[PDB]
DNA sequence: ATGGTGTAATCGCCAGACGACC
RNA sequence: GCGGCGCGC
DNA sequence: GGTCGTCTGGCGAGCGCGCCGTTACACCAT
């Protein structure tokens, strides 16, 4: 109903309303209203906008004469145009006796005064001003009284929301300036959308070439910088003169933002563009991208909803500082929709023609407001290549090859990043919507999304508002966690790092240490394998090469980001994937990475060891080590009080010493947990000791603990530490025990794929397959995956390998189905079900236990759902909406008994003095969560929402049969799990 | 060393006589999308200059059945003239990943040499050549490092410049000029690269073989 | 006959033929076969002198070879290529399965004379696979050769020989232990064509 | 250091379309 | 958005 | 056009993060 044109000339009229140009705007609508061909383009919503526009200025002839168009086109007023046409009242005073007659024509055509005070986008302030004309026509009318805000009343979530229960939170080690002042830091380099960081590659003495370069450089960008003002200047005077006679143009959109900031957006998109360039659409997009962010950031300076929002997070601070006390404590999500709430509002993005059309007006005036010397008349930078990209031909801007060679010399030694890829200076803002949350001005969104995909951000916006609070306060929590940078390993690291690196650790190497081909001597055309040798030695040198330098790309952006955080505190903010899993924020710097990212983050608060908290550390460093995986706690205990001496070492002479720490699987976090030993140990007293390292409990593998808690199988649970033992149960010893038992039988037939195979049955061949069972791996991927580890190892054949591979696929899948049953029982009606949805043309559907809804993304080229991965995807799926809300209900029933809880997915981590509490939490959570039938409420759910239609009553009967045979439970009590010691360990 | 250039820049060969006594010519360039021609005279005017932009190609399988077809059907539209000019790509057989466009670049091609060099069976002498792209580059000054740039600035300047100036490249009919001045305006935001290189390639054929 | 031949063709012109050419091409050679409704062979043939395939491709070289062989090939109502069936994701296949669809691209072109004007195919590719089904030749997932079956066949038999039959059996005999399958499969491409399109 | 240049060769199961009939 | 790699669960 | 037995091409472990680069190589020339 909407046409493209239609749609360009109401964002038009909304950009016009944006920069206060309604003379512009009144100036085309009457243009427009002249011709009669061109009004059935105009719509109703156009009219309202340029009445807002003129009851925010105060013009009422103007208001008037909008009304006269309105009623000449015919159109019937809407509820908005009165209420604008109130608000235009209500600030420019005038006699009582014109609104009452026009309340009464608003009267006559059965509108409500209510449903003109809510449910409509007009800000508070129009809402006041409506107020006011109505208290000076009627005092009598008032709106109705706000009420308290409801509480979740979930079986699981019951007991995170009750008053009566005693409560001790958490508070955090900085007083109310600090936080004060750490959020003016963070206001400011949030109003700059850029932040330049100093790299820590090892600095070039500066010779008198690169001086002259540089200042070459700064002249040429003087010189680019008033070319580019000028130009901006002469296209707005040409496309306001465009907009004078009745054509549509882009000059409000021009207006928007200021003429400096343009032109230092488009000098740093020059900046950042490579010596090969990119395509032109590309460069479009990212410019619109940009001018809206930067448009919607600088808004709300203009607006006054900075100083509001420093006024009530100066208010809210006072719940988290040491030195301030609250009436009555409650969590942060609470406490900021008690106080005033800053009414954050959901942006409405511009249509894709009008921004395609502006990303490609402001390359082209990049292209051409740029001129330099060749070094001689003045020539472009920027020109248009038509090169092949992918598979297919593009326009490319490419630049000056003398640019970049001025560019290549006098190298920059600054790096760029956004404000939101970097960790936030102050604490995050609770999480209080599915857009409104953490960062203070730029826009978020709740469920990270492919570009396209609003079905994830629609189904959250229509749940009942308790559904996400379970989801959201666990998200804030998450975020209200401080950290800090080590410091002692970042200076080993940056050692490594600028000298020549070692990737044993996981420091790459720089470009020189890259291998080269060898010399040679004999001619190419000599022999042709000689050429043939040597041009494949040097393709592969370049590949190497190549893959040498993107490792150094990287840990050069994450070294520098991280030194530019050395000495400051830092909040990590979390927001969820499609399914309810949680990610940080920023992408480079988090818990979430390799050794040396886990090594680095500290927490900022510390906590006293205590009696048990120097053992818990000594735990935590062997389980690091990985030594002593199969052994029980005492005798893990044990080897960590023989090995002392290693640890001191390693500790007070990491890299000038015996060097045990190397030897360990992560060797970064076991010379922290070395340090942090070292430390405790020697201080006068080791429970009074101050402890940030954090501690962390991990799960064997949740996707089958899981399916036996689902299935109650009494044979799974033993194999997956569901049930109380002494030794803790390995799963991958245990099904390599089956299949090496299963190679005995084999003597019968007496086959020699059995006997060379009979030696070499280990845990590392199977590993990788029970590890990916849960992902619904099929028999060619588990192929896929024991071919390589017999290639390695020196098996007696080395050949005909495919022959040893299917057999031992086949028996370890004997193995996990007689050890597995109910596991795949459930996987196979999971399976079958989401192939009967697919097949009647929907896409599957499920709510998670804490409330959140997932629909599963995958779709064909309305659109067809995609029956192979949504049939192939569930049951990995619903394990993973299992495993969060657990992570979800330790967290939020962590933070009752105050403690710092964050979670990198499968392994929670904690303070040394705090883990077994924790460990309790852990486990009645897991039984709460159990004890409620997941898989009846599961089928109830899918028969109710798939099964409704009263269409294909046959597909519908076939559906319901499957859907309402939920696999039969086992005889293992789920009461049980609280014992043991090694569900999470 | 003059026939050593013209041999460079062409690929069949052809003698001077022949080159030199021509008196229309069409200028073609092909692309994945799109293909233009561009019909000129001796003395330099463009009698027509045309586009085509929608087609069946490029799109999964290479069956030859319809480039056959597309193929006729773009050719019957195109008049007659002494020579055909095509434009050859510097695509090599090495570039594996560009291949797909490679093996379109030699169907079309294999057919604009079959269908356009008529009478070949009786007289047995080439009328469709074969010019490089590059050469017509560095020609025109659109070359900075070996990647050749677009000449659309160039065509602007022969097209809407309606001054006599001194010694213009090419004249543009009365007639036909409103459409031409047209069909440039409509396709700005849009480039279509065919258009352009079409009559550079007409105008670097007649200075560099005719009027040597 | 949509898998068996690729272009769209009515059965009905299909029934009504009198005699094809059936044309199969390799690297180094060119064969080819006309055969009549009668299944009696008139002509029988392939070409030594190639001077292509040396590391140069140039579509006007192209040109004067596919024009020098056709002058000879007699006329006929319909022209069968073969299809290879190779694939363009293996890349070791390029510098070859280029070089076919160039030789199918002029032998469209250059074959269909009046195509300008009634607009009608009368050039057709028939896939490889299911010719080696029907014969048999199959063995796993590639054909086999086919000289044992055109020694069979030539020596109430499928094709039949004509006067002329003497020298076909001269160009059998003259260096069999040369590398050439395009004369067989180009006959046996017919007879295929002959078996299951227009009989039966 | 930079920068231009003249050259090519072995699984095995599932979901959507094909031909005859209507 | 298409190729080569690396990381976490 | 609608449907059924089949068969034939195709994809074969789920999420989420990154870097880098889009005919290549010895010669030439300097
Ligand atoms: N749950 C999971 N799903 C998929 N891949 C996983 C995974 N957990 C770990 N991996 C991957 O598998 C690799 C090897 O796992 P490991 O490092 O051996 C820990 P593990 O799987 O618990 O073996 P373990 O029990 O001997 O410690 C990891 O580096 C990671 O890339």
């Amino acid at each position: 109903q909407l046409s493209g044109q239609q749609q360009r000339l109401l964002a038009f009229f909304k950009c016009c309303l944006l920069t206060d140009q309604l003379p512009l705007a009144h100036h085309l609508l009457v243009v427009h209203h002249g011709q009669r061909q061109k009004r059935k383009l105009l719509t109703l919503d156009m009219y309202n906008a340029v009445m807002l526009g003129w009851a925010r200025q105060g013009a009422f002839k103007e208001l008037v004469y909008v009304l006269f168009m309105v009623k000449d086109a015919g159109l019937t007023p809407d509820l908005l145009s009165y209420a604008a046409a109130l608000q235009c009242m209500g600030r420019q005073d005038q006699d009582a006796g014109t609104i009452e007659r026009c309340l009464e024509q608003m009267s006559q055509e059965g509108l409500k005064l209510q449903a003109l005070f809510t449910a409509v986008l007009l800000s508070e302030e129009d809402r006041a001003t409506v107020l006011k004309a109505v208290h000076k026509v009627k005092p009598t009318f008032s709106l109705p009284p706000q009420l308290p805000p409801p509480v979740n009343t979930s079986k699981l979530l019951r007991d995170v929301y009750a008053k009566d229960g005693r409560v001790s939170y958490p508070k955090l080690h900085l007083p109310l300036k600090t936080l004060q002042c750490l959020f003016e830091k963070q206001l400011h380099m949030e109003l700059a959308s850029r932040v330049c960081v100093v790299s820590v590659e090892k600095p070039t003495l500066p010779s008198k070439e690169v001086k002259h370069a540089r200042k070459t450089l700064k002249t040429l960008r003087d010189q680019w910088e008033k070319a580019l003002c000028r130009a901006l200047r002469e296209t707005k005077n040409r496309l306001e003169r465009e907009v004078y006679e009745g054509r549509f143009s882009l000059y409000p959109f021009l207006c928007l933002l200021d003429e400096r900031e343009v032109v230092r957006m488009l000098l740093q998109v020059l900046q950042a563009l490579p010596a090969q360039g990119e395509s032109f659409t590309t460069l479009a997009r990212e410019l619109s991208a940009r001018t809206f962010s930067r448009h919607v950031v600088q808004r709300q300076r203009v607006s006054g909803q900075v100083q509001a929002l420093q006024n009530h997070y100066r208010k809210y601070l006072c719940l988290l500082a040491s030195d301030a006390e609250v009436p009555e404590p409650c969590l942060p999500r609470q406490y900021w929709e008690a106080l005033g709430a800053p009414e954050a509002l959901r942006e409405q993005p511009w249509p894709l023609p009008v921004q395609m059309e502006l990303g490609k007006l402001l390359a082209e005036m990049l292209v051409q407001a740029t001129q330099m010397p060749c070094s001689s008349r003045l020539v472009p930078v920027l020109y248009h290549v038509y090169s092949f990209r992918n598979v297919q031909q593009i326009g490319i801007l490419k630049p000056h090859p003398a640019y970049v060679q001025l560019l290549e010399k006098a190298a920059e030694p600054t790096l760029t990043f956004e404000a939101v890829d970097v960790p936030m200076l102050c604490p995050p803002l609770p999480w209080t919507s599915p857009h409104s949350g953490a960062f203070l001005l730029s826009p978020t969104k709740l469920m990270r999304t492919v570009e396209g995909a609003t079905q994830h951000q629609e189904l959250l916006e229509t749940c009942p508002p308790t559904a996400l609070h379970g989801a959201l306060d666990a998200l804030t929590q998450l975020g209200n966690c401080a950290w800090r940078v080590n410091g002692r390993v970042l200076d080993l690291v940056l050692q490594l790092f600028q000298a020549k690196g070692c990737p044993q650790l996981g420091v790459p190497a720089p470009p020189s240490e890259a291998p080269q081909p060898p010399e040679a001597h004999l001619p190419h055309s000599a022999a042709p394998a000689r050429k043939a040798e040597l041009r494949r030695e040097l393709a592969h040198c370049q590949k190497v090469a190549r893959e040498m330098h993107s490792l150094r790309a990287e840990a050069l952006y994450r070294l520098s980001l991280a030194q530019h955080l050395r000495d400051r505190v830092f909040w990590l903010p979390h927001n969820m994937d499609f399914r309810g899993r949680t990610y940080p924020c920023p992408p480079h710097f988090n818990h979430l990475g390799s050794d040396v990212a886990r090594a680095l983050l500290e927490f900022a608060q510390g906590r006293p060891l205590g009696p048990h908290g120097l053992d818990w550390l000594k735990i935590h460093l062997v389980n690091l080590t990985g030594l002593k995986k199969r052994e029980p706690l005492r005798k893990r205990l044990a080897f960590a009080e023989e090995v002392m001496d290693d640890i001191l070492d390693s500790a007070d002479q990491p890299l000038t010493g015996r060097k045990w720490w190397m030897g360990a699987e992560e060797p970064w976090q076991t010379l922290a947990c070395c340090m942090e030993v070292a430390n405790a140990v020697r201080a006068s007293d080791p429970a009074a000791y101050v402890s940030h390292l954090p501690v962390h409990q991990d799960g064997s593998c949740n996707g089958l603990q899981h399916y036996a808690a689902l299935g109650r199988d009494s044979v799974g649970a033993a194999s997956v530490n569901l049930e109380p033992s002494d030794v803790p149960q390995d799963v991958y010893s245990g099904v390599a025990a089956q299949v090496e038992v299963f190679r005995r039988q084999d003597a019968q037939r007496g086959m020699r794929v059995a006997q060379v195979l009979e030696g070499f049955i280990t845990r590392k061949v199977v590993k990788q397959t029970v590890m990916t069972v849960v992902y619904g791996v099929t028999r060619y991927g588990g192929r896929l995956q024991i071919e390589k580890r017999l290639r390695e190892l020196s098996d007696f054949p080395q050949e005909f390998v495919w022959e040893a591979s299917h057999y031992l696929v086949r028996q370890v899948f004997k193995s996990l189905q007689e050890m597995f049953s109910g596991t795949r029982a459930i996987q196979h009606w999971l399976t079958e079900s989401a192939r009967l949805i697919s097949h009647m043309g929907s896409v599957v559907e499920w709510v998670t236990p804490l409330g959140v809804p997932v629909i599963q993304p995958y779709r064909l080229d309305s659109r067809k759902p995609n029956t192979r991965k949504q049939k192939n995807g569930f049951p990995p799926n619903f394990i993973h909406s299992l495993d969060s809300s657990h992570m979800m209900l330790t967290a939020l029933h962590c933070y009752r008994k105050g403690l710092t809880f964050v979670s990198v997915h499968d392994c929670y981590w904690t303070h040394a003095a705090d883990v077994s509490v924790m460990n309790q939490v852990c486990r009645e959570q897991f039984v709460r969560l159990h004890s409620e039938p997941i898989l009846q409420d599961l089928s109830r759910f899918l028969v109710k929402r798939f099964c409704s239609e009263p269409q294909k009553i046959l597909e519908a009967s076939q559906l319901k049969e499957t859907l309402q045979a939920v696999p039969k439970p086992g005889a293992f009590d789920l009461e049980q799990v609280k014992r043991s010691t090694y569900f999470f360990s | 060393p003059e026939n050593r250039f013209l041999r460079k820049l062409l690929k069949p060969d052809i003698e001077r006589e022949r080159l030199k006594a021509v008196n229309s010519i069409i200028s073609i360039v092909f692309g994945t999308r799109r293909i233009a021609w561009a019909h000129l005279d001796r003395k330099l005017t463009v009698l027509d200059w045309q586009q085509s932009d929608r087609w069946s190609l490029m799109r999964g399988i290479y069956s030859s059945s319809v480039y056959l077809e597309e193929i006729s059907s773009i050719i019957s539209k195109m008049p007659k003239a002494d020579f055909y000019v095509l434009e050859k790509t510097g695509l090599s057989i090495q570039n594996s990943s560009l291949f797909p466009i490679l093996l379109h670049f030699h169907i079309m091609e294999a057919m604009l040499y079959a269908l356009l060099n008529k009478t070949f069976a009786q007289d047995g002498q080439h009328q469709v050549l074969s010019m490089n792209r590059n050469a017509v580059g560095k020609h025109f000054e659109l070359m900075i490092g070996d990647s050749r740039t677009s000449g659309k600035e160039l065509v602007k300047q022969f097209l809407f410049d309606s001054i006599l100036k001194a010694d213009p490249r090419v004249f543009f009919p009365s007639d036909k000029i409103v459409h031409y001045r047209q069909m440039f305006l409509s396709t700005e935001l849009q480039r279509v690269e065919e258009l352009y290189d079409s009559l550079l390639q007409a105008i670097a054929f007649y200075e560099l073989a005719v009027f040597d």
